[PDB]
């Protein structure tokens, strides 16, 4: 997403971002999550029950958001230059 | 074994000025606009910034400092 | 003046780390919030719907202002929780002005008085609740979706920290811990609402929203349908902050595990910054002109939760054993009430919908002193119940259990009857003030066509009153469980009270015994001028209520 | 043995500044921009030292009506 | 300046500090030494080796005399007699008292002779002392607790302590007066043992050997003899 | 005495320094037509070499005639892109 | 029930937010006869009289500032009514520009009728 | 500022004196266990370049850059005396009627001193010279010092440089609004 952002000319906030999360945010969940005891089976559930959840979520949030948003953000046979 | 909380603070106080110097480099990009009103706010935001720095160095939360006469004392009175 | 006021607090407790100078940095913030009180107090002597400031990011109105002096108000009362010590000494020999003023009493006052008890140890929790009431007194006065954005997560941050500041507590942590995880998918769904609004507007500033809105409210390219569904995600995260129903399952648990000291603070002072703040929302997204915008009315969710609140609220309390969890879901009903007057936006409602907050917030604050000057009073009573002696945190929350009350009318009858003019107020039984807070919310209801609500109201508040009732039938149908310590009476145990004179020389000696130790004067006091405001108010009624009438005069005017 | 601000502020100052320097000075020089603040710039207009204008960062529009040009017309090109 | 030693100061030997009140701590530790010896017989070499050496450093610490010590010793004896109760072993306990925030004093008997055991307060900075170092129990159990729980939790202590700003009953108990620092290195002088702090550290080893030389009774006969070829080596002849 | 020897390494960033300055100045004069390069240009900047493009065909050209030559009023460029705005 | 010095402390505390309440209550008492909500017939005539005399000697009517146009700007939309906002948060006008929300026509109104006045005196004798 | 951030920038390598955190581990490696970093000169050339980078920045902020101090400058000043038949004589006292032939130095040196590759290769020179000096001093500075503690270290950063940084950041605009030499943030220079 950075990249994204230093691509389509917004330097300081990609920048930004690049110092912020991975710069600091992301080490500080690293330090806690290399001290806490963590059992990698105790944080496994059953996935695949959440998939119809999944599917039906995923239906309606897209269905209603996507209308939400204006036509410049969605703007991307012929084709507008 | 217990993880010593000293490492939480290090990321902690890093990630908050880290977030706070971030904000003042627009400032030193825009002084000539910025000019006396400018300069009045960003010192009020220095100021305020540094307060809750003197609370951590007050409190030594970074954990970093806190690296005998006797009470008894024998009178002599004499004999019964 | 509260920026003022944090900042010299913060540079004071921070040079320092001694846990006895708690209780005087308590009470200088209620000194602090007395100012406070002094300059919005005074900036009252002009009429607007509102005038913005500091560039337009804020706005400053009659209900902004009258607001913010209740919001400082019901600060200074809870800080009197951690600014005076729970139980006190009084003798007749010492109770003079002379004595008072110039004389002095001496005694052993540590384990009498609690000295070094928990809520008299935090240093830093008089300037956590100041950074609490700033993020509420920011978010009345906010004109733009940033500063809404902004002034609810300073209040919403301050709330979890709050409620983690017990650190030797598993409950209070588990608490603080459940509040931040469902407090922080709430503020996303803020955070969406407010993003979509701007990025369909290009605007910031809600007046220009105001103005996007009242020019399609007219009865072809660009439908704002934008403004009702951003608007009620933008609800979503602010019913979660008050906990209607459906998004109301975190309450129950975060107010039950956190002490009852922060349970005071944090279920009042949310409420009362974001329900103001909605009120001026609803007044301007109004279809005055019958169109299809009004058709996906945002208000429709606030109509849902009240009914849903309503319900959930009033029926799942009756199986509640636990009376914090009993409180928590009688506030679910309360704001069930308070939704229905929001959502019906008429003249009368918005009367009845600021009656009903300011009266609720005093309150549900009388049940809340009452409850901890109850678990203070039990220090000369010793108990022999087997289920007591399992409970958790006995420390943090002394009254737990409804059956803890069992008799309570037999150890302290006015006490118990402060807790039932309190608990019939929240029935809504004539003269109570309660009363005349349904009164108001049904009669703006009907005079505008909710007639279906009004009849869902009247039948809940049958419902809920089966809960109030089990509370009262506990406090004064049964003989206590709870006896009298037989060592503090013991003709033998006595402790020596010395009165000094100005030249600190002995006037007198006393013996005392448990009998001669009372509740302190400011818990005392403020039970009685709120039980007394909850039973006299027929006789007091045209000044609060003549305030709420203009106010509202002004936002409908023109 | 160490000091008290608040009975003894001459002596405070003197034992901080022996003592514990790097904070000392901080406050010190902390201090010393707001004083700058307060006296420099007087004084440099006492000495005539005149702050310099502005640089333009728009076109500068002179105000007024305009001017009723005559030259340069489609006829000379 | 410098007439009187510093109590605590370094002395040169590390974690030996200046005695509080060296005379009167020699002195005490003497006569108790002395008394302990009565459970030894009297033809014990041992005893006689202690006593005699104990009776001739507490002859030479006797030797000097604190100024003002005639004057101190009247009020002193006075200030006992009118209110001994304050400072009975029987009744506040071998500490005196358990406010230890508060002066606390002790009569002692030793040989015939009397002594104070006053335990003062701590001296500590103001900007770290917590309710001027009232001791921290923790929090009073509140809420409903049984008659069982409130006893182990010392609700008993409220008609027991003292607020110790409460001193109406009480007298304070004025300490001795010291020796100089001039006067201390004449007793060193004489006693012939190096630092006086370090002349105590031996004569509390001289009251501690005691018990040691009574519960095994070293003047009894020999335990166990050699058996014949036990210290024989490698000698000639 | 002084240690040569230990003194060579340093010598030899020296010179690596000096080539990187050496050769990049040169590989950006013969790039610019055997001119000096531009250093911090803003859109100003850059539109004066496209409007210099537009009159010699060169982003650095430079021309000082007083009139512009036929079709200078047509070759503007209006750029085109397909995704972002 | 503190320990030796901390009620010093406190008082310290207690004492400089009074001097900051304090002043922020004269201050607020003061300005609002400028905004209109206090009785301020006083303060009118102080206020004609001084502006007035400020139009005849030539000077600026609100006074010089260092700062730009549309930073006085800014700084007048900041400051405008916002001893009304004290209680929350402290503001104070330090910057001379001349957005003051009347109409200054009165002033200068004024100042011609009282030229026009002198004038004729000095005729006169 | 610049003795904070060349202190700074030691510890920010890793390098010693600041290193006693990575140190201690070879110390308590074991009987069954070792490091990685063992065959890999990655994060060799990663420190080492790392090292060199931070004296480059260091001389770009604080130094000259690649900025040489010209003699061209000084020679103007001092000479006065510019003759048109190529002596050029100098108005200076160890001066003389120089020699310089026209026709085969002054004509070649003129046109080398404006070569792009000449210019470049100098102003390169200037920043490598500067960046060595610096190579040296970090070489010195582990040379010349015992290890510090990873508490003492912490205790330098946070109570002894950052209130000095967060000092002078009061200070140094202050005085810049006060002498008004605000630089314009335009494309200048
Ligand atoms: C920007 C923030 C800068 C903060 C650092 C200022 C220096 C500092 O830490 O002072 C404490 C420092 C420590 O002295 P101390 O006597 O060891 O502190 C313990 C005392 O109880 C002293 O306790 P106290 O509460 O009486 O004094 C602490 C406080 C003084 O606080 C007050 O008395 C009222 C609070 C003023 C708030 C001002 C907000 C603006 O000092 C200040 O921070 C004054 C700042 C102006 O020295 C001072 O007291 C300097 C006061 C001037
Ligand atoms: C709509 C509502 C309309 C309301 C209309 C008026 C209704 C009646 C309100 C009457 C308020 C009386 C306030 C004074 C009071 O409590 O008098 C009895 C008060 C305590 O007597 P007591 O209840 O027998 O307690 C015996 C011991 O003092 C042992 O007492 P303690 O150590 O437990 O605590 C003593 C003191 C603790 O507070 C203070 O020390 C007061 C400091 C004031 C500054 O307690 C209070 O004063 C609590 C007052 C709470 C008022 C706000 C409640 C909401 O008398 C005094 O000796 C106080 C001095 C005289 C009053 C000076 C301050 C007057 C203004 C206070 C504003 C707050
Ligand atoms: C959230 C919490 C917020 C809490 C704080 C609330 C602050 C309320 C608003 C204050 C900030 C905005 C105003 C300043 C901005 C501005 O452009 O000033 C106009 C002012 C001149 O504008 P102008 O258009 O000529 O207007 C006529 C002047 O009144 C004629 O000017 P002048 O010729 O009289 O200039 C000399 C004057 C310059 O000062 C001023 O004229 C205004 C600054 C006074 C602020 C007083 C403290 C705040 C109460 O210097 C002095 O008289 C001595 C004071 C110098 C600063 C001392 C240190 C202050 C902080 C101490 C801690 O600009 C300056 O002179 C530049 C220096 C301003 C530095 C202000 C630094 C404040 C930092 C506070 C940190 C906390
Ligand atoms: C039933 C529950 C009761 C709970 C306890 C609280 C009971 C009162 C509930 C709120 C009632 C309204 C209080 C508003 C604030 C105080 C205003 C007041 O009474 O006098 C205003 C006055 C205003 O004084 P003033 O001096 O500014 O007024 C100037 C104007 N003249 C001179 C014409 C009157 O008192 C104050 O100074 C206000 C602040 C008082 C300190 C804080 C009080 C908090 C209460
Ligand atoms: C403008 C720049 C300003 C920069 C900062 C200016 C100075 C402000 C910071 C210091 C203020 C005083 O804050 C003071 O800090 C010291 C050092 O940790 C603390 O020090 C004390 O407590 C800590 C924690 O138990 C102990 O490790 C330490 O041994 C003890 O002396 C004091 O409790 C605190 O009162
Ligand atoms: C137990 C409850 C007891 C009663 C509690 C409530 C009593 C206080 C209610 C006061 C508010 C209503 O009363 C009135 O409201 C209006 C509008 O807000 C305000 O009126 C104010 O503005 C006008 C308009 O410029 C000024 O001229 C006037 O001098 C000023 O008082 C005051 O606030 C108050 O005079
Ligand atoms: C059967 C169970 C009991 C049901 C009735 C309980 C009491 C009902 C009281 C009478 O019923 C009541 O009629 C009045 C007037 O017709 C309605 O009040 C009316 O006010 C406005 C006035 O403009 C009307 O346009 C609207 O139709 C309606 O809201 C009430 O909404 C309704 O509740
Ligand atoms: C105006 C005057 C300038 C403002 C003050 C400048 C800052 C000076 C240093 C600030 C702290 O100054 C001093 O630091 C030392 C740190 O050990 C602390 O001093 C004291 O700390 C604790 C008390 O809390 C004691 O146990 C310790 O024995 C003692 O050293 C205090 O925190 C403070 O008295
Ligand atoms: C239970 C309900 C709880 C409600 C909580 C909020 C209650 C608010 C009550 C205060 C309402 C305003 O109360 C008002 O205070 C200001 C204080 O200067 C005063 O009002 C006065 O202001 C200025 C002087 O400062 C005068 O020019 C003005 O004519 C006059 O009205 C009066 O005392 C009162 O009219
Ligand atoms: C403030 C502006 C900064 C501008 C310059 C920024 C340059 C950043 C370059 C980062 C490159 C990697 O950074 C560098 O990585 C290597 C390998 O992990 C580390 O080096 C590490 O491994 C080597 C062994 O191989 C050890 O001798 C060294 O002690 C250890 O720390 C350096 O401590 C670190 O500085």
């Amino acid at each position: 997403v950075s990249f994204y952002l230093i691509l389509i000319g917004l330097n300081f906030v990609g920048l930004s971002y690049l110092i912020v999360y991975i710069g600091a945010v992301s080490i500080l969940f690293l330090f806690i999550l290399m001290l806490i005891n963590i059992r990698t089976s105790e944080l496994q559930s059953n996935t695949s029950n959440s998939i119809p959840l999944t599917i039906l979520v995923g239906i309606i949030i897209s269905s209603f958001l996507f209308k939400m948003l204006p036509y410049g953000v969605i703007i991307s046979k012929n084709d507008l230059f | 074994s217990p993880f010593n909380i000293s490492f939480f603070i290090y990321g902690l106080v890093f990630l908050l000025l880290d977030l706070e110097i971030l904000l003042l480099y627009p400032f030193a990009v825009s002084e000539y606009v910025n000019s006396a009103y400018g300069l009045a706010a960003a010192l009020i935001f220095i100021g305020i910034i540094t307060i809750g720095f003197v609370y951590e160095l007050g409190h030594d939360a970074l954990k970093v400092h806190s690296r005998l006469k006797s009470s008894v004392v024998i009178s002599y009175l004499g004999n019964i | 003046m509260i920026m003022i006021s944090i900042l010299s607090l913060l540079l004071s407790t921070s040079v320092t780390l001694r846990r006895d100078m708690s209780i005087l940095f308590n009470r200088i913030s209620i000194i602090a919030l007395a100012y406070c009180i002094l300059h919005d107090t005074m900036s009252l002597s002009f009429i607007s719907k509102g005038i913005g400031l500091h560039g337009g990011l804020l706005h400053i109105t009659n209900l902004t202002q009258i607001f913010h002096i209740f919001i400082f108000i019901i600060s200074i009362l809870i800080l009197q929780l951690t600014s005076f010590y729970p139980r006190k000494v009084w003798i007749p020999e010492y109770s003079s002005l002379k004595d008072i003023f110039f004389n002095k009493i001496l005694y052993y006052r540590t384990k009498i008085i609690n000295k070094m008890g928990e809520h008299m140890k935090i240093i830093e929790y008089p300037l956590i609740l100041l950074f609490v009431i700033s993020g509420a007194v920011f978010l009345i006065s906010t004109n733009d979706l940033v500063s809404i954005f902004l002034s609810i997560e300073l209040q919403s941050y301050g709330l979890y920290l709050l409620s983690t500041i017990y650190r030797n507590s598993e409950l209070s942590t588990t608490g603080g811990l459940i509040y931040f995880l469902l407090g922080g998918l709430s503020s996303c769904f803020i955070l969406l609402g407010t993003s979509l609004l701007y990025v369909n507007s290009g605007t910031t500033s809600l007046d220009g929203l105001y103005i996007l809105n009242s020019i399609s409210d007219v009865n072809s390219w660009y439908k704002p349908y934008y403004l009702n569904f951003s608007l009620l995600i933008f609800s979503i995260g602010f019913l979660f902050k008050v906990s209607a129903a459906p998004f109301h399952f975190w309450s129950p648990d975060v107010y039950d595990a956190i002490p009852t000291i922060v349970t005071t603070f944090v279920a009042i002072i949310a409420k009362i910054s974001i329900f103001i703040f909605l009120l001026e929302l609803v007044y301007y997204t109004n279809s005055n002109a019958n169109s299809y915008l009004s058709e996906f009315s945002w208000t429709y969710a606030l109509l849902i939760s009240s009914l849903l609140s309503l319900i959930i609220g009033t029926v799942v309390g009756l199986t509640q054993f636990r009376i914090k969890r009993l409180l928590a879901y009688s506030t679910i009903s309360h704001v069930g009430f308070i939704l229905l007057a929001l959502s019906v936006s008429s003249i009368e409602s918005t009367q009845a919908f600021i009656f009903y907050l300011i009266q609720y917030s005093i309150s549900n604050l009388n049940a809340f002193f009452i409850l901890i000057t109850i678990g203070f009073s039990l220090y000369g009573y010793v108990t022999n119940n087997k289920e007591y002696k399992s409970l958790l945190d006995k420390n943090n929350s002394p009254i737990q259990l409804i059956s803890q009350l069992k008799g309570y009318f037999y150890i302290n009858p006015l006490l118990s009857l402060s807790l039932a003019i309190t608990i019939f107020s929240f029935v809504g039984v004539p003269p109570l003030v309660g009363f005349f807070a349904k009164q108001m919310v049904l009669s703006a209801a009907l005079d505008n066509g909710y007639i279906f609500l009004s009849l869902i109201a009247i039948i809940t508040s049958v419902i809920g009153a089966v809960y109030y009732l089990n509370v009262i039938k506990e406090i004064f149908f049964y003989s206590p469980e709870h006896e009298v310590n037989p060592v503090l009476n013991e003709s033998d145990s006595n402790f020596s009270l010395r009165i000094l004179n100005e030249k600190n020389v002995l006037i007198r000696s006393v013996l005392l015994k448990g009998r001669n130790i009372f509740i302190s004067s400011p818990f005392s006091i403020t039970i009685s001028i709120i039980t007394n405001v909850i039973l006299l108010f027929i006789f007091m009624n045209k000044e609060w209520l003549s305030m709420g009438t203009i106010l509202v005069q002004i936002l409908f005017s023109a | 043995t160490t000091p008290r601000f608040w009975s003894t502020p001459l002596k405070y100052c003197r034992w901080a500044a022996r003592e514990r320097p790097a904070l000392f000075f901080s406050v010190v020089i902390g201090a010393l921009g707001p004083v700058t603040l307060a006296t420099v710039p007087p004084l440099r207009r006492l000495i005539g030292d005149v702050d310099a204008a502005p640089i333009p960062l728009t076109y500068p529009i002179p105000p007024g009506p305009r001017k009723q040009l005559k030259g340069y017309d489609d006829d000379t090109e | 300046k410098g007439k009187f030693l510093v109590p605590g100061a370094p002395t040169g030997l590390t974690g030996l500090g200046t005695h509080p009140s060296p005379r009167s701590a020699l002195l005490y530790l003497y006569h108790s030494t002395l008394e302990k010896l009565k459970q030894i017989p009297e033809h014990s070499v041992y005893r006689q080796s202690v006593e005699a050496v104990t009776r001739h450093r507490l002859a030479l610490v006797e030797s000097v005399v604190p100024e003002g010590y005639d004057a101190w010793v009247e009020r002193a004896k006075k200030l006992l007699e009118e209110h001994a109760d304050q400072f009975d072993p029987t009744k506040v306990g071998p500490e005196g008292g358990e406010e230890v925030q508060g002066a606390r004093a002790v009569k002692v008997e030793r040989d015939g002779r009397v002594f104070v055991v006053s335990r003062l307060p701590k001296e500590e900075d103001e900007r770290v002392l917590e309710w001027d170092g009232e001791v921290d129990e923790g929090p009073e159990l509140e809420g409903s607790r049984t008659l069982e729980e409130k006893i182990e939790g010392g609700l008993e202590k409220i008609f027991t302590r003292r607020d110790v700003k409460d001193t109406v009953g009480r007298v304070e108990w004025e300490p001795e007066p010291q020796l100089t620092a001039e006067q201390v290195a004449e007793l060193e002088n004489k006693i012939g043992a190096g630092l006086i702090e370090e002349v105590i550290q031996v004569a509390e080893g001289e009251l501690k050997l005691v018990d040691t030389m009574v519960k095994a009774r070293v003047w009894e006969p020999l335990e166990e003899q050699p058996r014949p070829g036990q210290w024989e080596y490698f000698e000639r002849k | 005495p002084v240690p040569f020897e230990t003194l060579i390494p340093y010598g030899i960033i020296i010179a690596m320094f000096g080539v990187t300055g050496a050769g990049m100045a040169k590989v950006r004069h013969m790039f610019n037509g055997d001119k000096r390069h531009r250093w911090s240009v803003d859109q100003w900047d850059k539109q004066q070499m496209e409007r210099d493009r537009r009159l010699t065909g060169h982003l650095r050209g430079q021309t000082d005639n007083p009139i512009a030559p036929p079709g200078f009023e047509f070759n503007n460029p209006w750029k085109v892109x397909x995704x972002x705005x | 029930q503190v320990g030796r010095g901390g009620f010093a402390k406190a008082m310290r505390l207690a004492g400089f937010i009074g001097l900051a309440g304090g002043f922020l209550y004269f201050y607020q008492r003061s300005i609002l006869r400028f905004y209109g909500m206090s009785e301020n017939a006083r303060e009118v005539e102080m206020d004609m009289r001084e502006m007035t005399d400020r139009v005849k000697a030539g000077l600026p009517l609100y006074g010089e500032s260092r700062l730009s146009p549309a930073m006085q700007g800014v700084a007048a939309r900041q400051s405008r009514y916002s001893a009304l906002f004290f209680g929350v948060m402290p503001w104070f006008n330090f910057v001379n520009h001349n957005q003051h929300g009347v109409d200054t026509a009165k002033y200068y109104q004024q100042a011609e009728r009282e030229l026009e006045a002198e004038r004729l005196a000095r005729e006169q004798a | 500022v610049f003795i904070i951030f060349f202190i700074g920038s030691v510890a920010e390598t890793n390098r010693a004196p600041f290193d006693l955190a990575e140190a201690e581990s070879e110390l308590v490696s074991g009987f069954m266990t070792e490091h990685a970093a063992v065959i890999f000169v990655f994060f060799f050339l990663a420190e080492y370049g790392s090292i060199v980078l931070m004296c480059i920045l260091t001389s770009i902020l604080f130094l000259g850059g690649y900025l040489l101090i010209s003699l061209l400058d000084i020679i103007y000043n001092n000479l006065l005396s510019w003759i048109v038949i190529g002596k050029y004589i100098i108005f200076i006292f160890p001066f003389w009627g120089p020699v310089f032939i026209d026709l085969g130095l002054y004509e070649i040196i003129s046109y080398l001193y404006n070569a792009p590759t000449v210019e470049g290769s100098f102003y390169g020179l200037s920043l490598g010279v500067k960046t060595s000096i610096l190579i040296f001093v970090f070489i010195w500075t582990r040379a010349s010092f015992p290890r510090i503690r990873f508490d003492q270290l912490m205790s330098f950063c946070w109570t002894v440089l950052l209130p000095i940084l967060f000092a002078l950041i009061v200070l140094v605009p202050c005085i810049l609004y006060s002498f008004n030499i605000f630089p314009v943030n335009i494309s200048l220079l």
